[PDB]
């Protein structure tokens, strides 16, 4: 593989040490994505994991890294192209909303290549609409996994950044030296949230508002509910604390089932939040399909 | 707790395809398995003076060992190699990797920063970017997990004679990390408690004792021989309290095998 035989299209992002291209295959014809990655500290540690990890995961609900373009001055990842990305596609259904059968459809694909990471020892720790992609036959898939990285049983402390904030599960927030897949899932949950509401469901601006708008959704936990919460480096015993309120309040439109499996990935306690391979398996799937997307 | 299994089972066959060749060696014109020992032990010194993990110094080391599976080095080069290897294993593991510019420094400056830069690039490209490597270390931590009930001298003297195996080429190269890491924990659990290798673990992993026996042997006779040995950087590093002080204890003479 090699750039000659790439000609480009245009623009379709800029991330970080790079723009994103959509490009064609001239000789192939297949539509990839070409993110750029510039080259004095030399390869940045982002993209040694993004390559690394990425080369590792063939998944059908995971972006594919097709090849590596490894030149002087620039590095090319190659990638498959997908249409659209799932923050733009929410944006695009404002107003309709987007259908029960690709909501759930969107969940459990996102389900599949999330437990998929997790049972190659991969934390994601970046999910959000906007790093999860969409094609036109009704795929989505994990991408961006700039902020990943291989995590070891039983875990380490690791970066204690991540995540962007919206999406951060509480043990983030309440400085737990050790954090697990559990984060993961969480942002999942905040996802599934969104999907159906199209508005984020914590949408703080600071560690602390972010904080105090998920008590305020699920009740500020305390030793019975999350043994251990009280001890948290960060948590501070004046936070207020608040009732947890009926849990068909959090997302109106959802019925018993979706209900039930949003209320699993939305535990305080990491130990009793669902994984991604538990989930797989809950009755809100029991009627899954794959339809297409409903608009352009 | 989910997740355990099936990473273990993905770690088991990840070793195998991520195993360098055990007679590259004899196929190495100007290297030896004691300049091998002599890198490795600095590597080791280096990760003190930058309090990098353990599994970072294991990553690096696993990085060497493949480069050199299909890449002839002078021994004038052969440190340049172990500094873009330690480099790349700090990127991908380390919440803090230490700069370019510190990696310079401690090659005493026998080497530029081009060029340390440049090696960065053609160890990337060797190993085809391929980095997420099983260690013996990533199999300890989970072997740990059966401990009853867990005792922290056993596990610092199992990772401190997983350790020692990274310096010799022979034995060690011809084990797999599950296996260094089954020996390591077995005679790590019987130097301080007299027991041994759980049959949880036998349950898990499906080595025995008879399985282990060969790389137990040779890692018995590395405990035993440890004070005599050239490279001394491991049992200085393990005189420390963050890992019990470990290396202060006397290995058993005998193991009943
Ligand atoms: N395979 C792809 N197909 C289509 N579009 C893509 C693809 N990969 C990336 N993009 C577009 O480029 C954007 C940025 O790339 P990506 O998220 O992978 O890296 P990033 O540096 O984290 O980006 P950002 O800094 O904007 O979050 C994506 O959100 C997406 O819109
Ligand atoms: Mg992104
Ligand atoms: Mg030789």
């Amino acid at each position: 593989g090699s750039m000659e035989n790439f000609q480009k299209v245009e623009k379709i992002g800029e991330g970080t040490y790079g723009v994103v291209y959509k490009a064609r295959n001239k000789l192939t014809g297949e539509v990839v994505a070409l993110k750029k990655i510039r080259l004095t500290e030399g390869v940045p540690s982002t993209a040694i994991r993004e390559i690394s990890l990425l080369k590792e995961l063939n998944h059908p609900n995971i972006v594919k890294l097709l090849d590596v373009i490894h030149t002087e001055n620039k590095l090319y990842l190659v990638f498959e192209f997908l249409h659209q990305d799932l923050k733009k596609f929410m944006d695009a259904s404002a107003l309709t909303g987007i259908p029960l059968p690709l909501i759930k459809s969107y969940l459990f694909q996102l389900l599949q290549g999330l437990a998929f990471c997790h049972s190659h020892r991969v934390l994601h720790r970046d999910l959000k609409p906007q790093n999860l992609l969409i094609n036109t036959e009704g795929a989505i898939k994990l991408a961006d996994f700039g902020l990943a990285r291989a995590f070891g049983v039983p875990v380490r402390t690791y970066t204690h950044e991540v995540v962007t904030l919206w999406y951060r599960a509480p043990e983030i927030l309440l400085g737990c030296k050790y954090y697990s897949t559990a984060v993961d899932i969480w942002s999942l949950g905040c996802i599934f949230a969104e999907m159906v509401t199209r508005r984020a469901l914590f949408p703080g601006d600071s560690e602390i508002d972010q904080l105090f708008r998920i008590f305020r959704t699920l009740g500020t936990p305390d030793e019975v509910v999350w043994p251990g919460v009280t001890s948290m480096p960060d948590y501070k015993p004046s936070f207020p604390k608040w009732a947890r309120q009926d849990f068909s309040k959090v997302v109106p439109p959802l019925d018993e089932d979706g209900r039930s499996l949003l209320s699993q990935m939305l535990h305080y306690d990491p130990n009793k939040r669902i994984s991604a391979k538990a989930a797989l398996a809950h009755p809100f799937f029991q009627d899954v399909t794959k339809p297409v997307p409903h608009l352009r | 707790p989910d997740y355990h299994e099936d990473i273990h089972t993905y770690l088991r066959e990840m070793e195998v395809k991520c195993k360098p060749k055990v007679g590259y060696m004899k196929k190495q014109p100007d290297i030896t398995n004691s300049m091998r020992a002599i890198l490795v032990d600095w590597l080791v010194e280096v990760g003190e003076e930058y309090k990098l993990q353990n599994e970072t110094l294991h990553l690096a080391v696993n990085y060497i060992d493949r480069f050199l599976s299909s890449m002839s080095v002078l021994r004038g080069k052969l440190q340049l190699v172990g500094t873009a290897a330690m480099l790349l294993a700090s990127k991908f593991e380390e919440i803090y990797p230490p700069e370019v510019a510190e990696f310079v420094y401690i090659t005493d400056d026998t080497y530029t920063k081009k060029q340390v830069l440049r090696m960065e690039h053609l160890v990337l490209k060797v190993l085809t970017f391929d980095l997420a490597a099983p260690t013996v270390n990533q199999f300890l931590t989970q072997y740990f997990l059966h401990q009853q009930p867990a005792n922290c001298k056993v596990e610092s003297l199992a990772m401190f004679l997983g350790e020692l195996s990274l310096i010799d080429a022979d034995p060690y190269l011809k084990y797999l990390p599950s296996v260094i890491a089954g020996a390591a924990f077995h005679l790590a659990l019987y130097t301080v408690t007299g027991q041994s290798w759980p049959e949880s673990l036998i349950r898990k992993t499906g080595y025995t004792l008879e399985s282990l026996k060969p790389c137990l042997m040779d890692l018995h006779q590395t405990y035993l021989k440890a004070p005599q040995h050239a490279q001394q950087s491991i049992r200085e590093k393990y005189k420390n309290s963050k890992y019990h002080g470990v290396s202060l204890l006397n290995p058993p003479e005998t193991l009943n095998l």
